[PDB]
């Protein structure tokens, strides 16, 4: 027919139950209370499996000692004895680990593409009729990617631990919320007050759920119109630069002292009537813009609103993009849900669904939308899926209808102002000591805060376990210090640290086990580029080799508090300067090492292979 | 009026001559035949005296 | 083993 | 959810190049004859 | 805005019990949840330590709990998990009661001026004006806020890998008896495979409590009355496994070859935590129910005398039988059954089947607002003083019936095998849940100046006599000092022990027939105990009744709760052990302390 | 011409009715089966739950930590050159993780079947009465009655009941979870130095990564097998023989599944093809099942109301097509249909999948198209038997036929052909890689020590839940054997105490052998046995098909048992059939006996026969 | 760490 | 407790 | 009356001449023909002796 999108139900809008078409129809996960209850239980189980509340409580004392041993300046120390800082560290540490792992997988994908750029260029140029999903399969096969599936089922199987979204209610379980002092400036009373968070922080955690996008999701929008390998890589980096900036904003909302809003769906109080209408309000915690979607009958309308600069009277800010008239004053039952996709991903499907509003049934429109928001499940309709990915690229590209850099900058300024206002208000009410406990000024942004990233190692070379940490990219400029903590069963041990650059690596041998040891100090300019031994670099790789290891931690610290920001890179900025990461794969064997091998040595000195012994 | 510790049972005999008897209470109450399960409380009962 | 438990156990051993 | 065109020339050519174009132009031709009647009738009887 | 009808089928409630995959999917996530928090490998490890602590309590002869015997260990695993989950819910209820009392003026305004809105909306409003830790009344939100302890106990996973068939023939050797003690009889294995505990959150109870409440005192009384009934039923559930009988299994009967227009459904609920059962029949659009007693049953019939009638139900229907485990109490199931009967005309047959099955199997409230209001109104009526069911009479009769079964089974086994074998397979010590000497492992998420705070709530007691409380503390470091704080209305008592790896008695209390104790000259319904330990690894609290099978206190009702009011506002305050001095230990009333510093006396 | 079996089948009444379409808003519509592979929401939810179960029982962090201890234990076995299991190599460690998990599940299933045999033999009189009195009831109903008269630990045959009764150790191995974070494609260029080889040994090739992402093990519970075993059983001996015959076939398929990973080839993936734009009343479905644990595959096509199937061999493919020779035909299946392809992992064996396909073909006229789709996909993806009681019995009757001696498929011929084909593939891949790269590189990526699940030297961790006077009892079942030669058994015991006194007991038909070792953290050899070509061993003068090993440790933390064959690639034993199991009968009733280490004297140690003891008190002699 | 493991480990250290 | 940790902790105490 | 350990099977033969036989029991009982599944217990059965 004329329509490219064909509804599973015909023009009669009736599908017989028990038939194949009805079996493959999408389900309303948000609207169905059985479906919503099941999704929440599985999500909580996944979080509790990887992150154990009983384990995090036990490791509190060990982490507190390490943070003090960093010898930070006054006003920049992180005190984990305070309950508020410990809760913020728990959320931040898991947030940064997930972002770190996604960045690591992106670098491997970039290296794989560059190794087979001739075959990749042929696929992109010759084949344009196939969909985005089919193009991703061919690319992920031509390159020897570890994960070769873009299907949601294959992604979940190969997702692995460490990238599981954080579940706020699990983190906030069992923490004291109400403590009174009643005008008692005493050491015992102040110690008691430091043990409890306030109600505002409890409400923030109950409405928090992080979103982390795998590189196998990003590849489909990246290759939808890409014609060359450079365009594909440039699109991949542009999307992840936007994602990382939004992820930073998400953590900053917990630091400032206000309650974050919760996404909800409004549906009519009376079920099974003629009149059918639904209103979705999405408040992405990891973003600066929101979405309001209204479906009355077969008509779909949307409005993109700013999450900043809003008075207390109205939750919605100014409208930055309009797609119709949406009434948010509709009366009905309110069902709260947690979005699992970014604002751009939600917006991309809304534009695609509006185009095919009359070509799909209402149940298909609702089921496809709710499955994406609540499960990150892409629509099974291939034609609908392809249009969504085309809109996702447009929302990210330079021709985007939304100026993302302007809105992200405004969100940062608005959040900083709110922190100052809330700190001054509580200072007058209670005092400086109480205000500092509840609103710590040391945390600020996610990549500005001093944070630790526990490392997991599955590779053992001659009895030495390799722990890999990727240094950079940096969204801030200043001076950065890196430290490593090594816990080993043996009483005396020798461990090695290696930093890989574009031309050569630096080998370090250390012996101190439990106290943190500084490994690398760097200076980064306003372009997010550091000068590592005469060569400009955008990121570095740090590998720790430890024998009979139990735990390895890496601490990131900025010299100054509230480090100034670096403008987010776009597609034009990424294609301008190209850095080679093919050297991040090579390893060394600490067992076969000599005194002459330690230090900074360029590749020319080594042979082919044998990156341990410096004899050519 | 019950002044005891627990709920009491009062037996009503309406004979066998009358055809229908309608019982209304100031509050919902439970009524059942002899050695029969009690129903939920309700205001009005229509009974056959020969029952 | 947690890092807190390992450090405490090592101190007990020595 | 409709497009707008400057002239009937643009409208009929755009539908011709779309998917299922051969059966779309048949409907557009009847629309043109309907619009031809509309122009003559409304000029004689302006409301 | 007229729909094409596809959306309304997607929000249509589903037959979870009848559909096999839905019933397969729910068993799997309930098993996963139980194994997530209670690990069989971990529990088998701590068997040796628990056995030593139980032996170290120095119990009198005939009251010792020997965890070396397989039967006693299995019953301890069920009892400790059941008692723990009930303890957190009681702690949460006490916290909620405190918050309501601080905001009585605001709560009173809501109750008077919000009669029109739904029960769920009123509960959400009440939980917002108070600074409640959990502010969600939806089922999805309650699952997220639920902790580790409150997870229901999955019976089949507990009784996995335990040896059942051990045969020693006419042998009285010590070696043979040791092998005999390592196994359990087949009867206990069937008991665990049909056991699933139900624990009701305080947030679910606030909707029945606030549906007709007009004052804050009435709302608190309604909450306490429901949990008095709920806790009583949990005791009966544990005693059912203690006796030598096999508990019945809930089941659903469906036609063998169902027809499109002449289908029928029959539901039989056998709540392990309760004294009454429910039979619900759905023939066409007609709904009928019968409430039957779970006690006094003869061998021929699995149903006791029916105590409440709602029509005629035919339990002799022929068809396929599907077994399932309920997630709601008998009172909760009955409330929906009455509500569904009233709305039978206005509801489709698919809605009748779907709404009922989702509530019993998943504890999911119906999406219909009118149906939700009527159920919570009926829930209040069934738990009030004017309830159609005399719960106190049926709870007491179940207690008497269960005691007679234990004597009959023990005497029958004594004749067949002997006294030694009978004691192994039917332990007489365990008795009721609150009677039994049990331990409650404590979790601590609060640290004050390096000291982790572990909180335990003493009482409320359903039994009277003399009760002893002991605490075991395990730490990594050697030569530590730990403190115990017992908080009451008048003041708190501070104790320093500095002994690890062994039980240490901290309190001895006497409870009278009204379930109240005299703590330093004042009547207390409950007390709060806080243990402060530095670098702690495990803190365990034991409770012990001086005599076996302590007599039961009559279950309190609504009028009993409003008659006497006790203040629990002082349970929140704590001390800083690092700043303690020698003069600070002992019993000290608040008048002595300065405002906000309860560690150091003026 | 389609294969026609004269098997008697019960009549089947569909929920849809005469019009073959269910009515809207009815109780039948709510209990209708519905597709799980085709629907994305369900195929995503089930994968997440499957992954969760694997991480609960098998944690990657724990398994990575135990690598150092496991490597030392394998080294201490003192194996001959060319037979050493070096876990320092990444590929060998990855294959051991797959092997250890698969063997533990197979061992537990074999253990439960052994106990089930004991209960049946004890209650033979009652069991014989049930079998001959009740021949008209359904197979599921017979299983429920049989599991009740015997004191079976698991008395439920329902799918929900089986899931609850199952414990950790029988959970299927989730392949993608194992291959997470392992380095792939380490490149050393023309370097033969020791440092370069050390880095090379730490990584695996892309082929092994692809193999693991398509792996999912299938282990059938004894309660599943009792229903096919009792369809035509007349006596208890026939029922036991049927139970042993089925598990002999099941175990042989498990060994083949592990052998697929050892060779250098990639394993095929089962997939479903569906129309790009499905049209009402014109839909079609194509199912292609490549069972990892099997020698044959299945292609099922649903066009209109017609069901067509084909059974194809998984060996002998020329790489031009993914299908081998057709062994059984049930119509014409078109595998060249164009449409969307969805990949899934089967949770049932080829013999189970074929049984439902034959039963569904006979019920095509009486069942609607949606019922055929729902019942097939539920069983393949979730191992959920159809709710239709008549259809379930028909599936079980076909399952018995495919395993009996008169099966239309010669399973022994195809299983043997698959072993020969797999051996040839390993030689070809090793020789090809020996030319392109060095011999050292070839040995790293294609180890010769790993051949098949019951040939490779493997460890099995034991779980202990029984304590006798402070001593935890760990049970290991020695045998049955599918290979003949000399086999050595070793036990590793770890205890918190510095000095420990632990005992080992080996039980046979007549008497048991008690040993004391008192050595910790090092393997100790317990038993050396010689197995003849018929799979039986002479233990103290009598033929035994299996033995029982019980290890008693005080304050234990971990007990491991190592199984070792003297020569690699031990010759196989022909798979036993129903006649072989009936001919020779062994008594396993003595495996339930226990001893009390605490009440042990020096004279009680050694080999003692049952007549030396009293009734009970098996610890102390008269 | 379990209670039995911690108790056993402390005995070895002392 | 892992077997690796138990053996390492045993060596430290001894 | 059954004085044995377990349930017993009693065979009833009503001949071939009678057309219809109706069986009623004091308590519900189980009855089925040769080589037929045994139904649930019922009070009354209607039988054809020729069967």
């Amino acid at each position: 027919s004329q329509n490219s999108i064909i509804s599973l139900t015909g023009n009669d809008r009736t599908v017989a139950d028990g038939t194949f078409n009805s079996m493959i129809m999408p389900r309303a996960v948000i609207a169905n209370e059985r479906e919503h209850f099941m999704k929440t239980r599985i999500d909580k189980i996944e979080h509790d499996l990887n992150r154990s509340a009983k384990q995090e409580m036990m490791d509190r004392q060990s982490l507190a000692e390490d943070y003090n041993a960093l010898n930070l300046a006054v006003g920049q120390e992180i005190k984990l004895d305070i309950a508020t800082q410990h809760q913020l560290n728990r959320l931040g540490s898991a947030m940064y680990k997930a972002d770190h792992e996604r960045e690591t997988e992106l670098t491997d994908l970039i290296n794989r593409i560059r190794e087979n750029e001739v075959t990749v260029n042929g696929i992109l140029e010759n084949q344009k009729a196939i969909t985005a999903a089919e193009r991703a399969d061919l690319l992920l096969e031509v390159v020897a990617s570890t994960a070769k599936s873009v299907s949601a089922a294959g992604r979940a199987a190969a997702d692995g631990s460490g990238v599981v979204p954080v579940f706020g209610p699990s983190v906030a379980n069992g923490i004291k919320v109400g403590i009174d002092i009643a005008d008692s400036v005493a050491e015992a009373a102040i110690a008691v007050k430091e043990s409890g968070i306030i109600t505002q922080l409890n409400d923030v955690y109950h409405a928090f759920q992080s979103v982390h996008v795998a590189p196998n999701d990003v590849i489909k929008p990246a290759a939808v119109v890409a014609g060359t390998s450079t365009e594909l890589i440039g699109n991949l980096q542009a999307i992840y630069s936007r994602l990382r900036s939004h992820s930073d904003i998400g953590f900053k909302k917990a630091t400032v002292g206000d309650v974050i809003p919760n996404s909800y769906m409004i549906k009519p109080v009376n079920s099974t009537e003629y009149a059918s209408w639904q209103l979705y309000v999405i408040h992405p915690v990891q973003g600066s813009l929101g979405l309001v979607v209204q479906l009355m009958g077969d008509a779909l309308t949307y409005n993109v609103f700013a999450q900043y600069g809003n008075t207390s009277a109205s939750e919605f800010g100014k409208t930055v993009l309009t797609g119709g008239a949406t009434n948010t004053a509709l009366e009905g039952t309110k069902v709260k849900f947690q979005t699992k996709v970014t604002a751009q991903q939600a917006l991309a499907l809304t534009m695609a669904l509006k185009d095919a509003a009359s070509m799909l049934s209402q149940g298909e429109l609702i089921g496809y939308f709710e499955q994406y928001i609540n499960l990150a499940l892409e629509p099974d309709n291939l034609s609908l899926q392809d249009n969504m990915h085309k809109y996702h690229h447009l929302l990210t590209s330079q021709n985007s209808p939304i100026d993302w850099n302007y809105h992200d900058e405004e969100m940062h300024k608005w959040l900083d102002s709110r922190k100052t206002t809330n700190y001054d208000a509580m200072q007058k009410k209670d005092g400086t000591v109480i205000a500092d406990i509840h609103i710590p000024k040391v945390f600020n942004d996610l990549r500005n805060t001093t944070l630790h990233c526990k490392l997991e190692g599955k590779q053992t070379i001659a009895g030495y376990t390799v722990y890999e940490y990727l240094i950079g990219p940096w969204a801030h400029y200043g001076d950065i210090d890196y430290s490593v903590v090594v816990d080993t069963l043996n009483e005396e041990t020798k461990w090695y640290c290696e930093v890989i650059g574009i031309d050569g690596h630096l080998l370090i041998e250390k012996s101190v086990q439990h106290k943190p040891e500084k490994i690398l100090e760097l200076t980064v300019n306003d372009s997010g580029v550091t000068s590592f031994n005469g060569r400009n670099h955008d990121r570095l790789k740090l590998k720790v080799y430890v024998k009979d290891s139990l735990s390895v931690k890496v601490f990131r610290n900025w010299i100054g508090i509230n480090a100034p920001r670096v403008k987010t890179k776009m597609f034009n900025d990424h294609i301008g300067v190209k850095y080679d990461y093919s050297h991040f794969d090579k390893n060394i064997s600490p067992a076969h090492l000599t005194l002459t091998d330690l230090g900074w040595h360029t590749w020319d000195q080594y042979n082919a292979g044998n990156w341990t012994n410096i004899k050519p | 009026l019950n002044t005891g510790a627990g709920a009491a049972n009062i037996t009503f005999n309406f004979g066998q001559i009358a055809e229908t008897v309608i019982l209304k209470g100031s509050v919902p109450f439970q009524l059942a035949r002899l050695n029969q399960p009690m129903p939920a409380a309700r205001f009005t009962y229509k009974l056959r005296p020969l029952d | 083993l947690s890092e807190t438990e390992l450090r405490a156990l090592k101190k007990l051993s020595t | 959810n409709v497009n707008y065109y400057s002239s009937f020339d643009e409208f009929i050519i755009s539908q011709y190049h779309a998917q299922d174009g051969i059966n779309r132009v048949s409907t557009c031709v009847i629309l043109g004859l309907a619009l031809q009647a509309y122009d003559q009738m409304r000029r004689a009887l302006p409301v």
